[PDB]
């Protein structure tokens, strides 16, 4: 008929570069296939990002898409811990598949 | 078959991104077989009347950052595989009566960032499998007891940056998030003077009152 084996992560829908302001909600997209379903993770100049997911306390989450969703930008005048280059990583037994950069930036 | 790709999108496997594309209504006569709609970031200010629903496998369907003032009650009729809706950054101030009703699957709920001043008791009233609602940033003083009662499976709430009034009608707020600690963003109150900044949390519900 057609069956799915299981196939390492590949990235289908990579991040795209978004300006928001102080404030407003944002989100990074980042859809992977593979089988079984490609964990995914966020970094930030190479840093990792935490989320809801390793923090309930938070303003960011992993969407179950794989998706960064900000609830809220934030960005002081001597604080700023979300603007900057992102990549995720889609991870399963079989591979890794890492995706472009995206710039978040702040007007 | 003929085409159902708009020139302004990409199709690929279902999915269609018309994302950024200065769209100021949606593109009409897409896939049958959809599950995916991205239409973020355009310059859509009305849903139409069963906009949705021709799309029966859709799964996702994503309007933020539009400029959208008004949605038809029966924009998303009919859709019963719809498991996440985005509606932030848009203009919204009122959601029509039966707006989500039959969305049994979904499973997302983004309405952060809108002008939303009311909400229907029976807003979320088919909603049993939600796990996030976000309605921060918007303009409700209040939300009616009750209408968080179908939110069986609510994970996560975003209640915050609302100017809410905490009296005697926000009481059952107090006591539904001191047993459910599930309001992640610091929803706080506006007045009364004795209440103001203070979160709803934190506040002991005697001393909701009018």
């Amino acid at each position: 008929s057609l069956r799915q084996e299981d196939f390492p992560p590949r990235i289908v829908e990579h991040p795209s570069d978004l300006i928001v302001s102080k404030g407003e909600p944002a989100t990074l997209n980042c859809k992977a296939e593979g089988r079984p379903t490609p964990t995914i993770e966020w970094y930030k100049g190479g840093e990792r990002v935490e989320t809801d997911k390793d923090d309930p306390r938070s303003h960011r989450m992993l969407l179950p898409s794989g998706s960064l969703f900000f609830l809220r930008i934030v960005h002081g005048r001597k604080s700023r811990p979300d603007e900057g280059v992102y990549v995720c990583v889609a991870r399963n037994y079989l591979g890794e598949a890492v995706s472009h950069d995206a710039s978040l930036e702040v007007a | 078959g003929s085409l159902h790709c708009p020139a302004a999108c990409t199709c690929s496997n279902n999915i269609v991104d018309c994302r950024g594309k200065g769209l100021t209504e949606i593109p009409t006569n897409l896939p049958e077989t959809i599950t995916e709609i991205r239409l973020e970031q355009n310059t859509i200010k009305v849903i139409p009347p069963g906009a949705f629903s021709p799309y029966k496998k859709l799964r996702r369907i994503d309007l933020s950052n539009n400029q959208i003032s008004e949605l038809a009650p029966d924009a998303f009729q009919g859709l019963r595989s719809l498991n996440s809706l985005v509606l932030y950054g848009n203009k919204i101030t009122e959601l029509p009566k039966s707006l989500f009703e039959g969305l049994f699957s979904l499973q997302l709920l983004l309405l952060n960032a809108n002008k939303i001043n009311c909400l229907r008791v029976d807003a979320f009233q088919d909603l049993h499998n939600l796990n996030l609602l976000s309605l921060y940033d918007n303009k409700l003083q209040t939300i009616a007891k009750g209408t968080f009662s179908p939110l069986r499976a609510i994970q996560t709430m975003h209640l915050a940056q609302n100017p809410f009034i905490c009296d005697c009608h926000l009481k059952w707020l107090a006591d539904y998030l001191h047993t459910n600690p599930i309001e992640t963003s610091g929803a706080r109150c506006t007045s009364p003077r004795r209440l103001a900044n203070k979160r709803i949390g934190q506040i002991k519900s005697k001393k909701f009152r009018c």
